[PDB]
């Protein structure tokens, strides 16, 4: 995240880092204790995952972390890395052992098809990572977390010579200044509601991060909730 | 006046659903349960989806 600040302790506490061959490459969001939703473009069946939870600074030990391995991934069945890295670009983890639900780790919420939409609408989200704090700068530490504003989809279009579909939308400033970045890919862009966060976008890409006249690229959840939920269910 | 889901969420903190006689229900995401008040969702389980529970000093 470029131009964002310091999360306190328990601020995103839906968030997760994954872990593979390289230490937090990608965000995630805990749906429930059991399963994370993150970009498909992060995963691969087959490569070795590990979640952390309940992460606040990743060079310190806080008392707060819950490490998890991966035993399931679930791309969206309409993802086809071999036609395009980034449309359909969401997947689902399954946990080895449940996370243990706490002020540190708590699911994001996840609405309807209807109100996913609609609060997206609202036009104004959250989104948090450990991802780059410069473009090809340094990754961040202490998770970021930044405001961002819906931007039309005429703007959003303008903006990038690579196609954004509209099960896509595009967030951020007109200064720039402001973005997600490379190592965000999958975390959570919400929506908060009279106090409670609702999942609205998956970080998924862009270009020169943060730079004027570019956007930040996210997947829209909303066409995904009944996925989502079908796939996660444990009752 | 007029109660409708298109008019300010019927009122409702989360969900609304228009029902009969110019009323609406309102409802919450797991985790929460409508209040007596009939509008707000107050937390019906631990650790409640999408709340900061830690200080934030
Ligand atoms: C906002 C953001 C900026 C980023 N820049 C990068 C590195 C540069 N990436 C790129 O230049 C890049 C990303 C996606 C495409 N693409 C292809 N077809 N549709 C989209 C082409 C090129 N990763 C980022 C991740 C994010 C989340
Ligand atoms: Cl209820
Ligand atoms: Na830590």
């Amino acid at each position: 995240v470029v131009g964002g600040e310091d999360a306190k302790p328990g601020q995103f506490p839906w968030q997760v880092v994954l872990n593979g061959k390289v230490d937090a490459f990608c965000g995630g969001s805990i749906v429930n204790e059991k399963w994370i939703v993150t970009a498909a473009h992060c995963v691969e069946t087959g490569v070795k995952i590990t979640v952390v939870a309940g992460e606040h600074n990743i060079e310190e030990t806080e008392h707060t972390e819950q490490k998890r391995n991966v035993i399931r991934i679930i791309p969206h069945h309409n993802y086809n890395a071999a036609i395009n890295k980034y449309n359909h670009d969401i997947a689902l983890l399954e946990l080895d052992e449940p996370l243990v639900l706490n002020s540190y780790v708590t699911p994001i919420c996840i609405a309807d098809k209807e109100y996913t939409n609609i609060f997206l609408k609202f036009g104004s989200g959250y989104v948090s990572g450990w991802g780059r704090v410069f473009h090809k700068g340094a990754s961040a530490l202490v998770l970021q977390y930044l405001r961002v504003p819906l931007v039309d989809r005429a703007t959003c279009l303008r903006s990038t010579k690579f196609t954004i579909y509209n099960n896509m939308f595009c967030a951020g400033f007109h200064e720039g200044g402001r973005d997600s970045c490379q190592g965000d890919s999958g975390g959570p862009h919400v929506t908060e509601v009279e106090g409670t966060s609702f999942l609205t976008g998956i970080i998924s890409w862009g270009e020169e991060c943060a730079m004027k006249g570019k956007y930040g690229i996210y997947t829209k959840v909303s066409r995904y909730v009944n996925w989502i939920k079908e796939k996660t269910k444990l009752t | 006046m007029d109660v409708t889901c298109n008019i300010k969420n019927g009122r409702c903190e989360q969900f609304c659903k228009n029902s009969a006689d110019n009323k609406v229900v309102c409802s919450c995401t797991e985790g929460y349960r409508l209040a007596e008040n009939q509008k707000s969702c107050e937390p019906a389980v631990p650790f409640p989806c999408g709340r900061v529970s830690v200080s934030q000093t």
